[PDB]
């Protein structure tokens, strides 16, 4: 079914099992174990000296674990960024996700992370946001112009940029 | 052999750009072969070798723990990082992060790494004190890569690159177990398939960590030889051209396959 891809990372849910994201990502994309311990990492495209990757923790090591955390890097794209340095400088710690998005605009953002520490319950949900500039996002190089967003529990609790104008 | 020289300069018209070459013998110490030895070309994750050479040069110096765990957050992931982004929640220890770095060229775990020895500029310090006054880093991940031409910051030169490589495999500046160590790192890399090894022939041994960077920067160092030993360290860089990464790739595994092929 071809590489990883973003498609397959959003059709993927969280409480799937470890066959049921294999099934969707394709097996031969994917590993366990070693650098990566119990959870289940997917390659997509190359892309610099690794790939577009994501990577899905469970709940435990059973066979019967639940998808807890999705992470990925260059599997989603922007649909229309137009994060800038001024904007970045405007977000600030304790805004909701909401007010984030406000500042750095609606298509600027994609999910790095997104993890539920307490699954079934949202409680505790941290998530990490991958914003890029009009030309930050690159699939297959690396990131010019861009920020990560953190939150835990909707709120933001810290920011970082490279690049940005 | 000169054979392999005639590929290193199809490669510069292949990809439209110069070519920094290197086959040295890792006994002597000898070069066997050279081709534009003292340009500069931007390392690129190459350096993380040299990164965790310096890192077990402290270890050896009583100053540092290989199972010494640090617990980094949020703030310090950087792109391009898959082993670290897991381990978030729990830390990584020195000696994990080494492994990411080298096999992964996990950013993160570089950044990281290079927090335990001081930062780029005592990186520079340490390569300085064990005779390679020409090697530099200058900058963190990612903006190391950055491969501004004429810029010297974050370069080496092929020549200084391999003799350097050969100091930390072979030479007295670190102990036995960590020269064993960081070579063995090198030889479990993970993402360098489509180089060199893509050319090595069955039983042979190679140690290798590659790079790429902006503006078509590509290289790769490795130690490497027939029958299960490594014989001579291979030192490959260029940057500025603007072909795809696959005839980058491609143009590294041809020169490969030809110094193999006259060995
Ligand atoms: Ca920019």
């Amino acid at each position: 079914a071809g590489v990883m891809t973003g498609a397959k990372f959003t059709q993927i849910q969280f409480g799937m099992t470890r066959q049921q994201v294999l099934d969707i990502a394709g097996a031969e994309n994917c590993e366990t174990g070693g650098s990566f311990g119990d959870s289940i990492h997917c390659r997509g495209h190359a892309a610099g000296d690794y790939y577009a990757y994501a990577t899905f923790g469970f709940t435990s090591a059973a066979a019967d674990a639940k998808v807890d955390s999705k992470s990925q890097e260059a599997l989603l794209a922007p649909s229309a960024p137009t994060l800038t340095l001024a904007k970045f400088n405007q977000v600030t710690v304790g805004m909701t996700r909401a007010q984030v998005l406000a500042t750095v605009g609606q298509g600027s953002c994609t999910t790095w992370s997104e993890y539920y520490p307490a699954y079934p319950s949202t409680a505790g949900v941290t998530l990490s946001l991958s914003c890029f500039d009009v030309d930050g996002y690159s699939s297959t190089g690396a990131a010019r112009g861009s920020a990560h967003l953190w939150f835990t529990d909707g709120v933001l609790q810290g920011k970082r940029q490279w690049d940005l104008v | 052999h000169p054979e392999t020289l005639v590929k290193v300069k199809d490669a510069e018209d292949q990809l439209g750009a110069r070519v920094g070459y290197i086959e040295l013998d890792l006994n002597s110490g000898k070069i066997l072969e050279s081709f534009r030895p003292e340009e500069r070309f931007p390392m690129m994750s190459t350096f993380k070798v040299l990164l965790c050479g310096a890192v077990l040069s402290r270890i050896d110096a009583g100053q540092e723990q290989l199972g010494r765990r640090i617990h980094y957050s949020q703030n310090d992931l950087v792109a391009a990082s898959p082993v670290t982004e897991k381990h978030l929640t729990d830390g990584m220890t020195v000696r994990e992060l080494c492994s990411a770095a080298i096999t992964m060229s996990d950013n993160t775990a570089a950044n990281l790494l290079l927090t335990t020895i001081g930062g780029p500029k005592e990186l520079t310090a340490f390569l300085h004190n064990m005779g390679d006054h020409v090697t530099r880093l200058d900058r963190w991940e990612p903006e190391l890569n950055e491969a501004i031409p004429n810029d010297e910051r974050d370069t080496t030169m092929p020549a200084a690159m391999a003799t350097t490589l050969r100091k930390l495999l072979t030479g007295e500046l670190l102990t036995l177990a960590s020269r064993q160590q960081l070579i063995d790192w090198m030889e479990a890399d993970k993402v360098a398939g489509p180089l060199l090894r893509s050319a090595l022939p069955a039983g042979w041994f190679i140690a290798d960590k590659s790079g790429a960077g902006e503006r078509g920067s590509r290289g790769i160092i490795a130690a490497l030889g027939p029958d299960g030993k490594p014989s001579r360290i291979v030192v490959i860089y260029t940057t500025g051209s603007q072909a795809t990464m696959d005839e980058r790739n491609r143009q590294i595994a041809e020169i490969g396959a030809s110094l193999i092929k006259h060995w």
